[PDB]
């Protein structure tokens, strides 16, 4: 499985 | 440690992973360079 996601809020 | 922009995180499960802030994605892949 995937790591996990980019943290979006974080843009 | 890791090329500009790059940063090393672990998950839920305490696995090692990387964060790419310069281009917004995240891997299993440590980067080279």
């Amino acid at each position: 499985g995937p790591p996990p996601e980019y943290p979006f809020k974080g843009m | 440690g890791l090329p500009s922009g790059w940063e090393e995180r672990k998950d839920a499960k305490g696995r090692t992973y990387y964060v790419n802030h310069n281009n917004r994605t995240t891997t299993w892949t440590r980067p080279i360079m």
